[PDB]
């Protein structure tokens, strides 16, 4: 019960911006 | 609680077995979806989202945020982009600290070590010094966020760093021919073969000495006769 | 070529822990993405072609495919693939079964069995019956594959046929309303857990009965 | 070799003949 994120079951952490970045280089290389 | 724990180990599990390559990964097709599937499930499962990352991810993170390549190119194939490659740059920092973790706990281990370390401070300077350049080429200068990058990954360049934040204030075509001659003297394929070696270098101690498989098995053949 | 199959295999070990539940299996939606994912790759992997499958994916499937957690699709093809994986199912049962309680069990599953394929070779015939115009190839093609047990009943069934969309809907709706499916939908639910139960028990799989047969111990 | 199916490089077997009998019952419950 420390992390409000967990609390309010928002996602969060080394995964989920792992996701994000990964997502972010795909997009790019889809349109180049 | 527990059974979506189980699930998201299996799904790391799975991915350790996508991403651990002998030379380096890349998307392939017929991989794009179930490896977008994992990471997915990864990002909102609720029990990874305190789990310290295996270091497996972050060197397939690097190797295709960067596209390494050993052997052989591709135009523009990295996205220069401040939030990303600051990401990119604490994934590498976390590898490093890993590799230096585990060296501290057979006649060549100094040597890998020393060398992992100077090729280390290599790449991250690299990598360093092509982000600040597209900084410089962008048509207004992003300076809070460019001021920003330098602080938190040009401290041990200071030197090299005064230099680029009063470059920042002169016109566009004097930062132009700026970067169009430093890209020339040292250009992005020196830093794809540094930033290959340190994690080809870091992979090979990591599973010599430090009890991890990274299907380095041949080099380690190789190192023996 | 074999980093395919530890890929594969990989793969098929995570569908397991996915797939495997104490009660049954359904696409919750935070895990169709990568359950179909999964299944994907399986079925174009080179190296699964050959591959025996193993029996936890004829049972999601089952569980999937009758909803046993108008949603079943009442097609020819499904559902006699359906009815095959079912009879998977059935002989690894037996054959599992054959190296008090043990012939309890295993006579409850053998009727269950029977009752639910019943069931489901019933119902099939029902929605090829209230088609216009009926298959009649098919249809007749379904009843010698599946129902060579309940001969009487597809008798019954195939004369029916002849008559005109009317009175088969006429037969079919009071029938449907006589032994709704419901019964066959808690036969098919009670044989699944009664084979997982058998053999995790006598067999030796794990398909998280633990606490089950904690509270058939208790006596309750 | 043997089987023509691998030759072509054409999917075939149990994963793939549950792979489209999975499809269908997802098809039909999408828009149900
Ligand atoms: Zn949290
Ligand atoms: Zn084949």
């Amino acid at each position: 019960e420390a992390c409000e994120m967990c609390r309010l079951g928002l996602p969060h952490g080394s995964f989920f911006e792992l996701l994000r970045d990964w997502k972010k280089i795909e997009e790019f290389r889809n349109k180049s | 609680g527990s059974n979506e724990k189980i699930r998201s180990q299996s799904v790391l599990n799975t991915l350790e077995t996508f991403f651990i390559k002998e030379n380096h990964y890349d998307m392939q097709r017929e991989e794009s979806s179930i490896v977008n599937a994992c990471l997915r499930y990864l990002g909102y499962s609720k029990s990874m989202c305190h789990e310290k990352m295996p270091i497996f991810m972050d060197i397939a993170f690097i190797e295709y945020c960067f596209n390494l390549s050993l052997d052989p190119p591709d135009s523009q194939q990295i996205l220069w982009e401040y939030s990303l490659i600051s990401n990119a740059l604490e994934r590498l920092e976390n590898i490093e600290l890993e590799r230096q973790n585990c060296m501290r706990e057979l006649l060549n281990k100094e040597t890998l070590n020393n060398e992992a370390l100077k090729l280390y401070s290599c790449a991250k300077a690299g990598i360093c010094r092509w982000m600040a350049f597209h900084f410089l080429e962008q048509e207004p200068i992003d300076h809070i966020n460019f001021t920003k990058f330098l602080q938190d990954w040009g401290s041990h360049n200071e030197k090299e760093m005064e230099a680029l934040q009063r470059l920042s204030k002169h016109k566009i075509r004097k930062r132009l021919i700026y970067v169009s001659q430093h890209k020339k003297k040292m250009p992005w394929s020196k830093f794809n073969s540094v930033l290959s070696r340190y994690i080809q270098c870091t992979k090979l101690q990591l599973e010599v000495f430090c009890d991890y498989d990274f299907k380095q098995r041949e080099i380690v053949k190789m190192l023996t006769s």
